[PDB]
């Protein structure tokens, strides 16, 4: 175990700043380039810049200079990326890996620092039930869900019966919609089962100290 | 910048099969110390990046033998042989003989399913969600095959497009199907005010578009 370390994901609103660690341990850290990798959401995994030990230069592609400043605690053995005039584009996951300078090639990678940057405030959902409105149905399942809207921040854990119904549910990555997350799970039960049989949908919303229950009951 | 570009996005494979991503270059690769730096990440699914081939064709360390590595100037190709459940994932092609180095879009290595038509399902505003005001439509389009799917909301007749947010699941592992869920959002006046509601999803395994509704 020769790897670095980051740390945890921050969360931080348009114009704070952020300081995101990078601990070397296992290999001499001087004899190795620190590169920074940005990745963000469906863009290209994205180059920033790297930093030489032994001077301890720095150098930024082009794009990432201004706002984002590289560092060093070598004594400490610890690289460090500071980001300034936070900005909602900067949300990613940052990525921090040794750069060889033989080869060339980035061996060991951090397991990457997600940064969220937004202004909403911390938010419980309000979950609505789905039940189907008298389309009846096409074969012999049933399906329900629940539409688990307006909150922030992620996560949101949502099951069926507590856990109960798992083959069949099928949750749906959360979505942004004006600041806040919407998210969706659906549940397929055979048809003997609902209405008969009661199936029940729990979100929970650690963030914010919340769990409801709701009960598909039909329309 | 070096634009690195590979294709497919995707690619259905079946673990047995030998597979070939290919990548290729804007400027060429080869050094002026006479040397290509084009090396092959693979990332696996939540989890960060790992060195697979460097210069090339140089496999590493624990990476195993059916990862064979080829190209040059500027097409390089990755061909797994047989493929196994181990390894799947996004694969990056990168170039460092310039720079800035920078990566490829990667490719999706999935599994390959025989088609599937979309399992479709609407479902109307809440009451609860009706008295505070807003009116949520939601469609599932489940455990289809390809992802290529197109869902359209035919909302009177006239068809509509704000307010549609779609979310997407990656592929199912059991029965490596995808599945989908669209949500036209509504100002509960609007929706008070429109009678037919129609989530429609295009797909292939039908010439007839899929097509599921309730009138208000």
């Amino acid at each position: 175990q020769i790897q670095l370390v980051q740390s945890g994901p921050e969360l931080k609103k348009p114009g704070e700043t952020v300081k995101i660690s990078c601990k070397a341990s296992g290999y001499a850290f001087t004899n190795y380039g620190v590169n920074w990798v940005k990745e963000a959401p469906g863009k290209e995994l994205k180059w920033m810049g790297w930093i030489n030990i032994y001077t301890g230069e720095p150098t930024y592609v082009d794009d990432f200079k201004g706002r984002f400043a590289f560092s060093l605690e070598t004594s400490a053995s610890t690289a460090y990326l500071e980001i300034n005039n936070l900005k909602n584009e900067d949300t990613a996951t940052y990525f921090c890996t040794r750069g060889d300078y033989v080869n060339w090639y980035f061996d060991v990678w951090g397991a990457g620092t997600t940064v969220t940057v937004s202004s909403a405030k911390t938010t419980p959902p309000s979950v609505y039930p789905l039940a189907p409105g008298s389309a009846a149905q096409t074969n012999s399942m049933v399906t329900l869900g629940c539409l688990v809207k307006g909150y922030f921040p992620e996560p949101v854990t949502v099951t069926w019966n507590s856990g109960s119904l798992s083959s069949g549910v099928h949750t749906f990555p959360a979505v942004l919609q004006s600041d806040l997350y919407t998210l969706s799970s659906s549940v397929t039960v055979p048809s003997s089962p609902r209405p008969s049989e009661t199936v029940t949908c729990n979100v929970a919303h650690p963030a914010s100290s919340t769990k409801v229950d709701k009960k598909i009951v039909p329309r | 910048d070096v634009v690195m570009t590979q294709i497919p996005l995707s690619l259905p494979v079946n673990l047995g099969d030998q597979a070939s991503i290919s990548c290729r270059s804007s400027q060429s690769l080869i050094h002026s110390n006479g040397n290509t730096y084009l090396h092959w990440y693979l990332q696996k699914p939540g989890q960060s990046p790992k060195l697979l081939m460097y210069k090339v064709s140089n496999r590493f360390y624990g990476v195993p033998d059916r990862f064979s590595g080829s190209g040059s100037g500027t097409d390089f190709t990755l061909k797994i042989s047989r493929v196994e459940a181990e390894d799947l994932g996004i694969y990056f092609c990168s170039q460092s003989s310039h720079v800035p180095p920078t990566f490829g879009g990667g490719t999706k290595l999935e599994i390959k399913r025989a088609d599937a038509a979309p399992t479709v399902s609407i479902f109307p505003p809440s009451s609860e969600q009706l008295t505070s005001g807003g009116a949520s439509v939601v469609c599932f389009l489940n455990n289809f095959y390809p992802k290529d799917i197109n869902v359209k909301w035919k909302i009177d007749g006239s068809e509509r497009q704000n307010g549609v947010l779609n979310s997407w699941t990656d592929q199912d592992s059991k029965d490596s199907t995808y599945s989908m869920s669209s949500t036209l959002t509504l100002t509960k006046d609007e929706y008070e005010r429109h009678n037919s509601y129609t989530c429609e999803a295009t797909h292939k395994t039908s010439t007839s578009p899929i097509v599921k509704s309730f009138n208000r």
